[PDB]
């Protein structure tokens, strides 16, 4: 039995005002292409994150 | 045996020692040192019997 | 309390040797040299004199009834 | 110049000789009692609350000073005749001294006229006096004077005589006070414990403990999970756990930033900051200080009916009940908060893992309570009750309007009987109080052997209750090195709970921290109240008896100055210890009593401070006005406690630190005088304990106490229920250097024996031994036995009373069939009469409403001759007598004999000299033991001791039994033996007594020291 | 022993036989090992008898 | 024909509720107080004095709050009334001790849960010093 | 990850988000004062917590006599041969085995790991 703790390295709660902001610079390259498809984006999205 | 233990300690000092997949570094080091000391007692003890 | 009369091992007399043993110690003689003078060749008898304690000395300090 | 290694062996033992000559073996017992009777008793009286009586007429009674006189005996005449310690034992009365207190009363009757009267030396009561103490009658007396008083000069004293019974206060280890400890328990609902029991100086109020716990992450909730882990602190008088943050608000730090300032010293570090964030959420709603005080008082033990009362109760609890040691006044809010923040800060380090959890078994975290500290707590019980008795007695008098005489108010029985009760039965406290008592302390002193008596006085007890239960007192810890003997421990279920103090180690008597506190002020030390919290980030914390004195800018310079003062016997006493926690920037100074520490040679720049000149003066220690205290004055040797030993480097011997091919450690701070001092009284007498197995060394500690021998010199004068004295107690052929200090050489408890290890006739199994009948007939192991019978004729009832007279068959109606010719006209058997079987030795009858015989017969059927008869008057004044029956026990097949190490062996069979296996020279071994014991339940030291004994006897020199002396070796001993025409290994050709043909195997024979154990067949069968 | 020492002598390895004699450090370590056996033996009899 | 180990005893005692040694001391104290001062009567019987000392000596709790807390804590469980006072009066150190002394507990109590109950009693019982 | 105090009452500034300007600003509750946050980060949490111990090691351990000293590894910015070394004191890193070196110079206080 393995939990997320044993497989996770670090976690943080970042703030992004708009969905396209992605204040984190490193992940901006890959999140953009994935987020192009409006999956769950039919309405407003909270500016919080649980990366 | 004493020199071998120092060599094992030196390997762990420099991070050269690699832990076994079934154990951690701290426990693995305690296992390797124990065998060296345990083996010496048995080998020396066996020679005493002869 | 006091030196035994004779060696417990063989039976050689050792009580009489105690008086001479102490006298020889104060005469600059070595602990083992005194035993040879008294004539204790066996190590069993030398034990009775070399490592003996005379407790009666301290008991005699107390006054009697 | 310097001590050469070839001379260090003799030099090291010389300094140890001076240490015991000046300090002694019972210095820890006497010192604590001296402190208790000199300052603690005065402090209790001085610190007593004022006595107030009201019902216009106001009476204020205060105790000015306490006067203590030397022990005296008060008979019916009442004259203050001196009471010798020996007289107390014979008369079966407590050895104690009167206690006198000055009482000054001020009375005002609302007439604007204040007048007072002086009561000089009010007979408050009496205090038992430890023997050989400052107030004892045998202090500073020469050996000649002690004999005149029928007291053994070699007896170290250090015990209390209660009702004729010698009692020793067993030291009880307790968790150290004014110290912060963080422990991890998996059973509690919270992850970590911020336990810190805080108490003022010696004791002004009962100890109060607060646990600043931290809730575990295991629990899950809507809001609990979000904040996660929060700190909760439980107050001593608050049933529920209140957040720690709210406490600071109650102190006065309303601002939230101030809370973080006191807890978090390093704002740059964010790891600790995040941990404190959740704790603020619970306390956030409480912003005002008054609300915080209201919040705490809500869950108080006795909440007030009105709202304002809740604030007052919380104010008193935090000010007085909480953290009494840091501050007791009303202007210590800043000081109290800083200590509270430190406890949280200590918790944060442990929670993050950057600080190792405190060790439960660490002796630095445990304090030892001796007769002084123990009796100090007891004295408060009676004194507090004494005020109540005065108050209650005066209460009925005051309301009536008439003055009350003090003579009736003060109760002597409570003070006298209160201390005497527990010291006799062993149950501490007050049996009236509805709580569980403390048994096992103030035990009957073991006078079977001198070594046993010394061990009992230095005996230690592990903590009981939650502290002991949680920890592992039985297991041997590393801190015991040089402080508590590892080998010595009773065998059984209570194994490791009871231990013995190390020979050189002693427990700090105690001192006032005021001189140390004043020292810091004149230096760069700055108090917390002056500095801002930001200055604590870089500076080092200074602690004095657990108090927050204040940080210091430079730790290195202050400690070097502090160390110099300690070595110079300046205002800082050598007893005081300073601890430098470098990894935590904490400097801890402890001055309270109960700290176990041992002397250590100081090493500077890899060079001993002890030079040849110091040893030269010690060699002439007599008639030169030079003692051990001078060594500490010169700074060559100081004392290191467990906490300071944590950060102090040690060297086994100078040879280790002088030079090495590869430098193991180039910075040595202290050097041990000799490692053998770790052994206790019973372990010290064992040669080659290193060669011996650990259980065998522990086993000997029990056997050594059970060994029979001369316990003291003044045995004839005293009367003891059990006392075994050996016919010929002979000092061993193989003796240890430490044996001299124990005085076991003067009073040994065994007789040497030429032991041949062979299986003769198969009459000795693993647990057995074969003796020589002829040797016993010459006095090989014979010993005397003394049993004291006591009886008193008291007028308990007016109609019926006891009397001493011959129970004649006619005048007496009820009697038991026995011979009564032994009794004399006075009903007491005169000395010199042989008594055997069931015989009356003292005549006593009761005049029931014709008299019924109630005499005392012999306890057993052993045949003995009465030695001496004593007739006295008990404390009640009734006639009281004691008689000692002396019997001679000849060793037989049932007696149990035990070597100095190994399991005791019963005498399987006794053989005459002819039947014993004689050697070529005609030396029949006195004792034959089973060779099959040596492998497992015995040690090679027996063979080595035999080899040393043979060389010692042959060469006429007492062998050295130092455990760690490289000079003595098995090969070296063998070479010496070969020079005297003997086998190098000690083997000899033994001719069998029955058949003269040579035995094929060459037996190993040597003079091994042996001792006779108290366990004898005659006692069991005669019962 | 120096801080953070994992050598044979530091951790309780006894390289000296009973005949030769144990070093002062080894004696205490030997006592610690023997103490555990005595405690186990004391409780073993109580539990086994039950 | 009655045995405490098997929970067999006269049916009359079933309705009765057990009392703790410390709690009984309070009841005896209340009886003692009124007799001593409230009414002028003969001195209390020797039996009353004997039990008063027994309760005081073995009193495991200081005040009513500690007694009530333990009573409430044990009431939440299915502990039988006979075991309620017996467990508190005995104060077993560990779960193993209680079952051997109290055979009934072994029937419906596990080695783990009961241990969490005895240790709670330890936190409540107050020591002299 | 850090903590900031307001200038009015010096109290905790919990993270708050506004729906009008769509900007995260650290706002106090009791006092109306609110300040914007430029870090745009609320907090971080390292599950493995592999934090370098060099910052934790204190430079004042050079004078420690108990800590072993080795001249094999000299200080980087001093050249002094003597250098005190020891293992990690953190319980979290107890599983790992590593050595941390500190310059023995009186005032350098340099910490490095090989
Ligand atoms: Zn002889
Ligand atoms: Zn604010
Ligand atoms: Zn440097």
């Amino acid at each position: 039995h393995t939990t997320l703790r044993k497989v996770t390295a670090n976690t943080a709660i970042y703030y992004d005002p708009n969905p396209q902001s992605t204040v984190v610079a490193e992940d901006q390259e890959w999140v953009n292409v994935y987020y192009e498809m409006p999956d769950f984006d039919v309405a407003r999205i909270s500016p919080w994150l649980l990366r | 045996a004493k020199q071998d233990v120092i060599e094992v300690i030196e390997k762990a000092h420099n991070n050269e020692l690699e832990p076994t997949p079934g154990n951690t570094l701290r426990q693995t080091f305690e296992n390797q040192v124990n065998r060296i000391l345990n083996d010496a007692r048995d080998k020396t003890g066996s020679s005493a019997q002869k | 309390m006091i030196i035994p009369v004779r060696c417990f091992t063989c039976g050689k007399i050792v009580g009489n040797k105690w008086e001479a043993y102490l006298g020889l110690l104060q005469a600059e003689y070595t602990e083992g040299d005194a035993l040879d003078a008294l004539g204790l060749k066996r190590y069993c008898c030398r034990r009775m004199l070399l490592a003996h304690v005379d407790l009666i000395e301290k008991l005699l300090n107390y006054a009697p009834l | 110049d310097e001590i050469t290694p070839d001379l260090w062996q003799e030099a090291c033992w010389i300094v140890i000789s001076s240490y015991f000559d000046e300090k002694g073996l019972v210095r820890q017992q006497l010192d604590s009692f001296d402190e208790f009777i000199q300052m603690s008793v005065q402090r209790i009286v001085e610190d007593a609350p004022p006595i107030d009586l009201q019902a216009p007429p106001r009476y204020l009674l205060k105790f000015e000073q306490i006067y203590l006189s030397k022990p005296t005996h008060w008979e019916r005449d009442g004259a203050p005749s001196p009471m010798m310690p020996n007289e107390a034992r014979l008369r079966n009365l407590t050895y104690s001294a009167p206690l006198y207190v000055d009482i000054t009363k001020t009375v005002i009757k609302e007439g604007e006229e204040q007048l007072q009267t002086q009561h000089q030396k009010t007979f408050i009561g009496k205090i038992p006096i430890m023997l050989r103490s400052t107030y004892c009658l045998l202090n500073g007396l020469t050996d000649r004077d002690l004999c005149e008083l029928n007291e053994c000069p070699l007896d170290p004293g250090g015990y209390f005589i209660i009702n004729g019974s010698e009692k020793v206060l067993i030291a009880q280890e307790k968790m150290a006070t004014n110290t912060v400890y963080v422990f991890a328990k998996k059973d509690s609902k919270y992850a970590y414990t911020g336990e810190c029991r805080s108490c003022l100086e010696n004791s002004s109020r009962p100890t109060s403990t607060i646990w600043v716990s931290m809730l575990a992450r295991g629990g899950q909730g809507a809001k609990k999970s979000a904040i996660g882990q929060r700190i909760v602190a439980t107050l001593p008088y608050i049933k529920q756990e209140v957040p720690i943050i709210i406490v600071f608000r109650a102190l006065g730090f309303v601002s939230d930033r101030d809370i973080l300032e006191h807890i978090i010293y390093d704002f740059e570090d964010p790891e600790m900051m995040e941990m404190v964030k959740p704790s603020l959420d619970e306390a956030f709603v409480i912003q005002e200080q008054n609300v915080a005080l209201n919040f705490i008082g809500s869950r108080g033990a006795k909440p007030g009916v009105t709202k304002e009362k809740r604030i007052k109760y919380a104010k008193e609890v935090l000010q007085k009940e909480m953290l009494p040691h840091v501050g007791v006044s009303d202007f210590c809010e800043t000081k109290k908060a800083y200590f509270l923040g430190y406890m949280v800060h200590r918790l944060l380090l442990a929670a993050l893992g950057r600080r190792e959890l405190d060790d439960r078994d660490h002796y630095g975290n445990k304090r030892l309570d001796l007769a002084g500290p123990l009796l100090a707590f007891l004295f408060r019980g009676m004194f507090k009750n004494l005020l109540k008795e005065v108050r209650i007695y005066a209460q009925k008098f005051i309301d009536r309007g008439k003055d009350f005489n003090l003579e009736l108010a003060i109760k002597t029985r409570i003070i006298s009987d209160g201390l005497k009760y527990s010291l006799a039965t062993g149950n501490w406290g007050d049996q009236k109080k509805a709580h569980q008592a403390r048994a096992g302390v103030s035990q009957v002193l073991n006078r079977l052997t001198f070594a046993s008596t010394l061990s009992h006085l230095r005996r230690l007890n592990s903590p009981i209750g939650r502290d002991g239960k949680l920890a592992k007192p039985r297991q041997l810890h590393n801190t015991l090195w040089g402080m508590v003997c590892p080998a010595e421990t009773p065998e059984g279920h209570a194994v490791g709970l009871v231990k013995n103090l190390a020979l050189m180690a002693y427990i700090s008597v105690g001192s006032q921290p005021s001189p140390i506190l004043e020292f810091l002020e004149e230096w760069s030390m700055e108090n917390l109240e002056e500095i801002s919290p930001a200055a604590i980030a870089d500076a080092t914390k200074i602690f004095v008896n657990g108090c927050w004195v204040g940080i210091h800018k430079d730790p290195e310079q202050l400690m070097n100055t502090l160390r110099k003062l300690r070595r110079q016997m300046d205002i800082i006493v050598s007893e005081v210890s300073m601890i430098r926690d470098i990894r935590e920037r904490e400097i801890r100074i402890y001055t309270d009593a109960g700290r176990i520490c041992r002397p250590l040679l100081i090493v500077e720049k890899q060079k001993l401070l002890l030079k040849k000149r110091h040893i030269d003066q010690l060699k002439e220690r007599e008639y030169n006005n030079y003692s051990w205290q001078d060594l500490v004055a010169s700074g060559v040797v100081e004392y290191i406690d467990t906490l300071e030993e944590e950060t102090v480097m040690l060297a086994m011997t100078p040879d280790d630190l002088q030079e090495k091919e590869v430098a193991y450690c180039s910075t040595y701070t202290h050097c041990e005088i000799h490692p053998s001092m770790i052994l206790g009284v019973c372990a010290s007498i064992i040669p080659f304990p290193d060669h011996n197995q650990s259980p065998r060394n522990t086993y000997q500690s029990a056997m050594g106490k059970q060994a029979m021998g001369v316990y003291i010199t003044n045995f004839h004068v005293r009367m003891d229920t059990l006392a075994h004295v050996l016919y010929y107690p002979q000092k061993p052929l193989v003796t240890t250097r430490s044996m001299e200090y124990l005085r076991f050489r003067e009073l040994p408890a065994g007789i040497n024996s030429i032991v041949a290890i062979a299986s003769y006739t198969g009459y000795n199994q693993e647990d057995s031994v074969i003796m020589n009948r002829s040797a016993v007939d010459r006095g090989f192991f014979r010993s005397v036995f003394y049993r004291s019978y006591k009886e008193q004729e008291s007028k308990k009832g007016f109609d019926q009373e006891e009397v001493f007279e011959k129970p004649t068959r006619e005048t007496c109606q009820g009697m038991r069939h026995a011979i009564y010719d032994k009794l004399d006209d006075d009903g007491l058997i005169a000395p010199g009469v042989r008594v055997s079987g069931d015989d009356v030795i003292i005549g006593k009858t009761v005049t029931l409403p014709t008299k019924r015989d109630c005499s005392t017969f012999l306890r057993t059927s052993e045949t003995g001759i009465v030695d001496q008869v004593m007739v006295t008057l008990n404390q009640e004044g009734y006639k009281f007598c004691k008689i000692r029956v002396r019997s001679v026990r000849i060793p037989q097949i049932g007696d149990k004999f035990a070597s100095r190490h190994g399991q005791k062996g019963t005498c399987g069979i006794q053989y005459r000299q002819e039947d014993m296996p004689f050697t070529c020279e005609g030396i029949t071994p006195d004792i034959i033991i089973n060779p099959h014991a040596i492998p497992s339940r015995m040690t090679i030291g027996h063979l080595i001791e035999c080899l040393q004994g043979k060389v010692s006897a042959n060469k006429g020199e007492i062998g050295d039994a130092t455990p760690f002396n490289d000079a003595v070796n098995v090969q070296k001993i063998s070479n010496l033996l070969s020079d005297y025409g003997y086998h190098l290994r000690g083997n000899e050709v033994l001719y069998n007594g029955f058949t003269g043909r040579k035995i094929t195997s060459q037996i190993f024979i040597g003079p091994t020291y042996y001792q006779r154990l108290k366990h004898m067949v005659d006692d069991k069968i005669h019962s | 022993f120096i801080k953070d020492d994992y050598g044979p002598e530091s951790r309780g390895f006894v390289e000296n036989s009973y005949l030769a004699g144990l070093t002062p450090t080894e004696f205490f370590f030997h006592a610690m090992g023997g103490r555990e056996g005595l405690i186990d033996t004391a409780v073993k009899t109580a539990e086994t008898g039950y | 024909e009655e045995d405490a180990s098997q929970l067999i005893f006269p049916k009359e005692f079933e309705t009765a509720e057990t009392l703790l040694n410390s709690e009984v001391h309070m009841l005896l104290e209340h009886r003692k107080q009124q007799n001593e001062s409230a009414e002028d009567e003969q001195e209390l019987s020797e039996v009353f004095m004997k039990t008063l000392n027994y309760t005081a000596r073995f009193s495991r709790f200081k005040n009513r709050e500690t007694i009530a807390s333990v009573r409430s804590l044990l009431l939440q469980k299915k502990l039988h009334k006979f075991e309620l006072a017996c467990l508190a009066n005995l104060c077993p150190e560990t779960a193993e001790e209680s079952k051997a002394l109290i055979p009934s507990l072994e029937g419906r109590f596990e080695d783990e849960e009961l241990q969490q109950i005895l240790d709670d009693i330890q936190t409540k019982r107050s020591f002299q010093y | 990850v850090g903590i900031r105090f307001c200038q009015e009452c010096n109290n905790m500034l919990y993270p708050k988000e506004d729906k009008e300007n769509r900007i995260l600003l650290y706002a106090c509750r009791n006092c109306d004062y609110q300040q914007e946050a430029d870090n745009s980060c609320i907090y971080v949490n390292k599950i493995t917590h592999e934090v370098d111990e060099l910052t934790q090691i204190i430079a004042d351990v050079s004078q420690d006599p108990t800590l072993p000293r080795t001249e094999d590894h000299p200080c980087q910015k001093c050249g002094h041969k003597e250098a005190v070394f020891f293992q990690s004191h953190s319980a979290r890193a107890e599983d790992a085995m590593r050595l941390y070196y500190v310059c023995t110079a009186p005032h350098c206080g340099h910490r490095w790991t090989e």
